DNA sequence: TGCATCCGTGAGTCGAGGGTAATAACTGCTTTTACGAGCTTGCGAAAACTGTAAACGCTTATCCACCCGTGCGAT
């Protein structure tokens, strides 16, 4: 998502560096949203009302 | 003359918080996420009512729960009352 | 040495309600720019499946010492 950087990578570009998995990079990202989906989400739910 | 007589009464005589939380705030194993929800365990405080002689027969942690309670100061097998009040 | 033209001044807060209109050419001809149409890569998803150290419940192999299987004894 380009947080703290100046660019936007792909699954292939991140896959070019660490490991050459493709669907599990997409599954690493989808796992972290479940790691952040309603006790830590009490502060971030306030930014919904923009 | 009753409102006046009583406004002179200031003149004459007068001179566990961790219990009800949902279960996903403990970083448990996903093999238990198919175990706890199968028994319809919805509360953290319900999980202490369902003691260690109640949970083990679901298919697909008995020592791990004893570690996760002893880190944050709790116990298993408590007897609660008027719970859940919702 | 006046005389005549000229440049530059002129309090402060608010306030209300808003913005215009006179009149101006047609033709054929040639070059540029947009709009929709149809592909080509490629990139993020869905749905399966082959490598490991623990991965939910659960049997044994042991060792040993509290207790006591019993007997017999204590006054």
């Amino acid at each position: 998502f380009g947080i703290d950087m100046n660019t936007d990578y792909t699954l292939e570009e991140v896959g070019k560096q660490f490991d050459v998995t493709r669907e599990r990079i997409r599954q690493i990202e989808a796992k972290a949203l479940r790691k952040l989906r309603p006790s830590r989400s009490e502060v971030l739910r306030s930014f919904l009302d923009d | 003359a009753t409102i006046l007589a009583e406004q002179l009464e200031a003149f004459v005589d007068l001179r566990d918080p961790i219990l009800l939380r949902p279960v996903d705030d403990l970083e448990l194993t996903v093999r238990s996420a198919n175990c706890l929800k199968a028994e319809a365990i919805h509360y953290i405080g319900d999980l202490v009512q369902r003691t260690e002689v109640e949970l083990l027969k679901t298919p697909n942690s008995l020592t791990e729960i004893k570690d996760v309670l002893a880190s944050r100061g709790l116990s298993l097998g408590m007897r609660l009352e008027n719970w859940p009040p919702a």
